[PDB]
């Protein structure tokens, strides 16, 4: 039960107690994300027209 | 209208539960998978205690503790009884046992080999026995060379206590026996014990020179129904209950069941569910727990009595299941779930 | 002095933002037209509070913060709202129309047309810090907005901010403060592409706070108002260490030093304590010890679950009120004797413990009872993967049959990245295994 | 400002439509003019919904009124609220349609259909934020039917990512004007699978048990039975017209409504139904035994037929919303057979503070239930019968049309039933 790094300030105090010791994507492939998944829904939404037009 | 759930079918206690729960019309059992239910009988292994109380609208109660495995593996009690300051080292109700695990894979080996060079040199009896969960596989012997040599031939862990070469003999048979106790705990931890218990008696005359033939000193059901030539000759199905078993001890010892056995019984029931409490408790949680335990009691020639194992999904005598089996009903599931005596336990009394 | 930079994400995101800086501003001494006058450097300094408050020449202290929301009516009540002197209009962003609870439209359809405009908000915060510490990002996990558009941002912020230290604060959901039955996958597709984005995540199971107002605050049925300015109060415990003079928590760096040596398993569990009602009559004050105590209670966690039955990786104490050293170490060992306090063996058995003398602040007309001192305990237990469980199990469910992935797919998400998300979650349950299990 | 451009076609669209702006209008506290006259600012938070704002603070309808015929929109412009319709929004035909799809569909429909697409575009110009359509009709018609689902195919074609809302009539010999009613609802129902979002089917004969079983009228008349669809209309919109901690939008409804996308047809109820006794006061009990009750259903599908897919319920009054969420777990925990057990939490709860006029409180309820397969089956049955013998054929080939044609709704309808029966028998 020891006390360390005990620190006191106007407003508070801090300190530590040791019982026991121990035993990313680029800004290329986000644009590519968002691109693909654009393209996907202008491919869905042409073949809803082309199902319209028919 | 109580709505409960089925996830172990091979459970005898819970599937009376079960039966009765339909009985009182009251009760409706939904799919082991809908999650809409007051009640869960729930699977032995890796029930998901974590999806329990997320209902809204749902008062939920299971039939485990999450926890108790503590208390009913070989192993995990061994460790529990050495560590726990409630119960400490020099307790005096359970066999000396030490964990040991195979080569293969902490371990006590060389602790226990110190003792048992004490006890050889000290002239004293040193006779241990091995078991493990994984076993339906038991060892008994005096060389702790054998002991260790069949654990590593397995690939599990394993333990090693006194085998009590000085075990009460019933009479007429000069044979071993072991008693069975029922305690169920409710979700406000009311240990309650059943008035009724059983004595798994081996129909072999016990024999204490040969330790190769493990039917006159293992009382088991199976091995005395599989490999005893005398099963079901003094009591029907090498069980007697207390009443013959205590009228025994008044013709014989000239005392009673409760007196020299039984106080000693609740003592360690008690002390074996008060030292896990505070780790199981289902007080301040968001479900609650009960839990049916089948305690295993060893008794020697002194009168004394020595806690062998707890079982956390014990089965039942079956000509007691009608009696308990609706004593679960009363005091684990109305009390929380009310429907629209003298009871069958008896109430250890402690302090929360 | 340096700067932290709150980003509020979607309606949750910004009601709670707007509960915090409400809370901030009584507690810094802030007007609601910005003024200060403890503040005697006037249009500048580089003090504590500075860290969350910049100021003009005219001695405003402005909010280092961003309101992003797809749909307009909840930033609205923020441009007419008590604190509208706060903010200045480039702060708050509002879209037209909403993500309407998809993950998918509001990471891709809306997210890849509002985007780089929240960057640049941003980066005029930014541009105004000496040092920037990192960003604080308060979202919901339900949300289309909060799930979707969230994790693009922390996409583009670890792009953007490279050497920058993230924390989230996340909502979790809970079906008696919810009508979005598709929750659970928004969840896990979110926490799957922030994962190795956020270094810290407090997530709150709005099931908590719900009951927490029911059972402590006596409220028959709480609404996002009560549930706010609860949540608000154990935000600021957290955060209070970067706004006031102290030595534990100074930095957002230090959050991660202190609460997460396993860099996947970033999600501590937060227990406040004590939660009085104001209605009350008068309650007699609880000691250190009880309200620590009360921080080894289920009732009082963010996120039920039962650390009795995981391993601790890191613990914290942060007192608000008439607390001393002594007293929390009286505590803290009458506790060890009677808890199961398990903590894994490549980490110390210890607890850092930081007080502010200055007692926790309560919104006037309030439903918080005035504490002489509480306490709020940060734990890395792996209990708290009770919460994934649940979560995960609601998704599995759900996808089994495929139900409502097609309003996924029909926003340009491929249905792939719904079982690669659930994969990660499965990943993410066995670490929590291995590091707290036999 | 999320717009909603309404659009009621045919004899029954426009009686029902007509009914309808006369029952939210007065909630929303607009006399017959136009003008505003209520007493609280939540009636006008959502106005905006569903009316444009004129010069004088008027409010006009965002409504389009079409048909084949001048008559029954007639009556409406002479009826009670006539006057507040937008003049120019009247698009109508004198040839008619003969309750005939093909007609409404192909001929005398495709005549009229650019006009009526001119007047939806002029309306949504002035959208700040078209949330998407709703169409009042009947699919035993040949107006509201035939060319009402070529006005949402057209409609469709335009505002590709808008959402697309009905309410559908279906008929019932019971209450039936001539024999060709299924043919023309099977037909319709082929376009509402393909291109509606959600659609509330009202069957006429549940409207009529309704009246008749339960409110005791003696000889119900279409008036009556439009009473309750006008009542039924204001409940399932009321998250959209009034504010609330709920968000209500047409897209995000749909969301949490439709788990797969050919599954958007609901069963909706309204309670209380009293009889003419009727001052007396309902617990949130009651409400919610009743709403939940067959006889409050509109669809004349019972659903303990089947299973619940997910379910919305609206609240409306000062009432305990402790007590409601109470009674709504109550009735999913004591049957919680009928909700599929593989989409948690899919009974989803509003609440109002603005009662209906005249009702201390009300409640609405909104199902997607697997039961409404046996709607489908009824006709699907009435439609064999007929084809079988290519009985009143005559009436189609001689417009154009072809025997194929009919196979193919026939076949989708049917498909459309094995669908509903594989999800009723799905488990975890
Ligand atoms: N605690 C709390 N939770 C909230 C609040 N607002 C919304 N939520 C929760 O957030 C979830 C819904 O997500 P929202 O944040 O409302 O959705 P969003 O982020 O605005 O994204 P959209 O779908 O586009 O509206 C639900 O689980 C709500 O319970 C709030 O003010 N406080
Ligand atoms: N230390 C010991 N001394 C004497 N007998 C012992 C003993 N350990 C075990 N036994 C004998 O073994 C039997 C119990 O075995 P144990 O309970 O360890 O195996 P098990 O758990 O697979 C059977 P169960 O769970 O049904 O009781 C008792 O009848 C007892 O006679
Ligand atoms: N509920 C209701 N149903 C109607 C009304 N008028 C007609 N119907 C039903 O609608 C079908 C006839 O369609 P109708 O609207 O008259 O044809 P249309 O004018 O060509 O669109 C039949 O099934 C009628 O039972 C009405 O006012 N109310
Ligand atoms: C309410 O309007 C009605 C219209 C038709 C009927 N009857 C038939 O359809 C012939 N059985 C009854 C009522
Ligand atoms: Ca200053
Ligand atoms: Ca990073
Ligand atoms: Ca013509
Ligand atoms: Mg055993
Ligand atoms: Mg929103
Ligand atoms: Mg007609």
């Amino acid at each position: 039960m020891e006390v360390i790094e005990l620190n006191k300030c106007t407003s508070g105090q801090s300190f530590e107690v040791i019982l026991k010791p121990p035993s990313d994507p680029s800004l290329e492939e986000i644009q590519k994300k968002l691109e693909a998944a654009e393209e996907r829904r202008k491919y869905q939404e042409a073949e809803l027209l082309k199902h319209l037009a028919e | 209208m109580y709505t409960f759930v089925v996830r172990d079918e091979n459970s005898s206690v819970y599937a009376e539960v079960s039966r009765l729960l339909l009985a009182t019309g009251q009760w409706k059992r939904l799919r082991k998978d809908n999650p809409r239910f007051n009640l869960m009988l729930g699977e032995r292994n890796r029930l998901p205690f974590g999806r329990l109380g997320h209902e809204p609208g749902l008062v939920q109660l299971v039939n485990y503790y999450r926890g108790a495995d503590k208390l009913c593996r070989k192993a995990s009690l061994v460790k529990l009884i050495k560590t726990s300051p409630e119960l400490s080292e020099s307790c005096t109700w359970f066999p000396e046992s030490y964990v040991i695990y195979p080569t293969n894979l902490t371990d006590e080996r060389e602790v226990f080999l110190a003792a048992y060079n004490r006890r050889r040199e000290g002239r004293e009896g040193n006779v241990w026995i091995a078991k493990s969960s994984a076993g339906a596989g038991i060892l008994i012997s005096s060389e702790a060379s054998e002991l260790l040599d069949f654990i590593d031939e397995q690939g599990q862990v394993h333990v090693i206590q006194k085998y009590l070469e000085k075990p009460l003999l019933l009479e007429p048979g000069h044979r071993k026996f072991d008693i069975r106790s029922w305690v169920l705990v409710d979700h406000l931890y009311n240990i309650y014990l059943y008035r009724e218990g059983v004595l798994r008696t081996s129909s072999e005359p016990y024999n204490s020179a040969n330790f190769q033939d493990k039917t006159c000193h293992l009382t088991n059901h199976c091995i005395q129904k599989e490999y005893s030539k005398n099963y079901g000759r003094y009591e029907e199905g090498n069980e007697m209950f207390f009443e013959e078993f205590n009228q025994y001890l008044m013709d014989a010892l000239n005392t009673t069941l409760e007196n020299s056995i039984l106080l000693q019984i609740k003592h360690i029931i008690r002390s074996c569910l008060m030292c896990i409490e505070p780790a199981i408790s289902t007080k301040h949680l968001h479900y609650q727990s009960f839990q049916l335990f089948g305690f295993d009691f060893m008794v020697d020639e002194e009168l004394k009595v020595w806690l062998i194992e707890v079982n956390g999904a014990p089965a039942c005598a079956q000509k007691l299941y009608a009696e308990l089996c609706q004593g679960i009903v009363d005091v684990a599931i109305s009390s929380v779930f009310p429907l629209a005596p003298t009871s069958i336990f008896i109430k250890l009394h402690h302090h929360h | 002095m340096r700067e932290c930079i709150s980003i509020h994400v979607g309606q949750a995101g910004v009601q709670i933002g707007n509960a915090c800086w409400e809370l901030y501003c009584l507690e810094h001494g802030i007007q609601p037209d910005g003024q200060m006058p403890s503040d005697k450097t006037i249009g500048g300094g580089d003090d504590s509070f500075n860290t969350f408050f910049s100021e003009t020449g005219a001695g405003k202290h402005v909010p280092r913060a961003v309101f992003v929301d797809l749909e307009p009516t909840v930033i609205d009540e923020v441009r007419t709202g008590t604190y509208r002197q706060l903010f200045h209009p480039e702060q708050l962003i509002t879209g037209k129309e909403d993500a309407a609870n998809n993950y998918a439209r509001g990471h891709y359809t809306i997210g890849k047309e509002i985007i780089d405009l929240v960057l640049d908000r941003i980066r005029k915060l930014a541009d105004q810090c000496t040092g920037l510490q990192g960003f604080l990002v308060f979202h919901s996990f339900g949300g289309g907005t909060g799930s979707g558009f969230t994790s693009l941002l922390m996409e583009r912020l670890s792009v953007d901010y490279g050497k920058k230290s993230k924390l989230e604060f996340s909502i979790y959901p809970a079906p008696q403060v919810s009508t979005a039955v598709v929750e659970p996958y928004n969840s896990i597709l979110t926490t799957h592409t922030t994962l190795e984005h956020s270094d810290c995540a407090f997530m709150v199971d709005n099931e908590a706070i719900y009951d927490i107002c029911r059972r402590n605050l006596d409220i028959e049925r709480p609404t996002y108002t009560n549930l706010n300015r609860l949540i608000s109060q154990i935000v600021s415990s957290i955060t209070a260490s970067l706004r006031f003079d102290g030595a534990l928590n100074v930095d957002l760096t230090e959050f991660q030093t202190n609460l997460v040596p396993y860099p996947r398993i970033h999600f501590p569990l937060a227990t406040y304590a004590p939660v009085i009602s104001a209605e009350k009559a008068y309650h007699e004050q609880l000691s250190v010890a009880e309200i620590t105590n009360a921080c080894f209670e289920p009732a009082n966690q963010m996120v039920k679950c039962d650390p009795r039955h995981g391993k601790y990786m890191a613990c914290c104490l942060l007192y608000r009120g008439d607390v001393v050293p002594k007293d929390v170490n009286a505590a803290i060992a009458t506790i060890k004797t009677k808890r199961s306090i398990q903590f894994v063996d490549w980490c110390p058995t210890g607890f850092k413990v930081g007080i502010n003398y200055q007692p926790p602040t309560v919104v006037p007309g309030g439903d918080l009872a005035k504490v002489q001192r509480a306490v709020c305990m940060l734990s890395n237990t792996t209990a708290i993967a009770e919460a994934w469980a649940r979560l995960d199990h609601k998704f599995d469910l759900m996808y089994a049959k495929r139900a409502f992935v097609h309003w996924y797919v029909g926003e340009g998400m491929e249905e792939g990245e719904f079982s690669e998300a659930r994969e990660d979650m499965a990943a993410l349950e066995k670490d929590y295994e291995e590091v707290g299990v036999d | 400002m999320r717009e909603i451009v309404h659009i009621q076609a045919g004899q029954c669209g426009n009686q029902i439509g007509a009914k309808f702006w006369e029952v939210i209008s007065d909630e929303h506290g607009i006399d017959p003019t136009g003008s505003y006259h209520g007493d609280s600012d939540l009636q006008l938070e959502r106005i905006n919904v569903y009316y444009n704002e004129a010069t004088g603070n008027k409010y006009v309808p965002r409504a389009i009124l079409v048909d084949l015929e001048p008559g029954t929109m007639d009556s409406v412009r002479s009826g009670p609220f006539g006057q507040i319709f937008r003049p120019d929004n009247f698009v109508f035909g004198q040839s008619g349609a003969g309750n005939n799809w093909a007609k409404g569909h192909y001929t005398e429909g495709a005549e009229l259909v650019d006009s009526v697409l001119d007047v939806v575009r002029k309306e949504s110009e002035s959208c700040d934020c078209l949330q998407g359509f709703q169409l009042t009709h009947s699919l035993g018609g040949g107006t509201g039917s035939g060319m009402g689902t070529l006005l949402i195919s057209k409609i469709r074609e335009e505002y590709p990512d808008r959402i697309m809302n009905t309410f559908s009539v279906m008929p019932s010999p019971k209450v039936s004007d001539t024999v060709v009613e299924p043919y023309n609802a099977t037909l319709s129902v082929h376009q509402l699978v393909e291109n509606t979002d959600e659609t509330y089917c009202i069957d006429n004969e549940a409207l009529y048990d309704i009246c008749f079983r339960t409110l005791k009228l003696t000889t119900p008349t279409y008036g009556d039975l439009n009473h309750l669809v006008s009542a039924t209309m204001s409940g399932v919109t009321t998250c959209l017209r009034f504010p609330g901690q709920l968000n209500a939008d047409l897209r995000k409804l749909a969301v949490n409504m439709v788990p797969f996308p050919r599954l958007h047809f609901f069963m909706p109820g309204f309670a209380p139904l009293t009889s003419r006794q009727q001052y007396r006061a309902l617990t949130v009990p009651e409400l919610t035994q009743q709403m939940f009750d067959s006889k409050n259903m509109m669809a004349a599908c019972d659903p303990r037929h089947g299973r619940y897919l997910t379910v919305a319920a609206i609240f409306r009054g000062r009432m305990s919303m402790k007590e409601v969420d109470e009674q709504m777990l109550n009735v999913q925990n004591k049957n919680s057979s009928y909700f599929v057990e593989w989409i948690p939490n899919n009974v989803k709860t509003a609440v109002c503070d603005i009662p209906p006029r005249g009702l201390k409180m009300s409640a609405t309820f909104i199902g997607n239930s697997t039961a409404i397969q046996e709607l489908f089956k009824r006709i699907s049955e009435q439609f064999t019968a007929m084809f079988r013998r290519k009985a009143f054929l005559h009436w189609y080939t001689g417009e154009g049309m072809d025997e194929m044609e009919f196979t193919e709704a026939e076949s989708n309808m049917n498909d459309l039933v094995s669908e509903y029966q594989q999800y009723q028998d799905a488990t975890a």
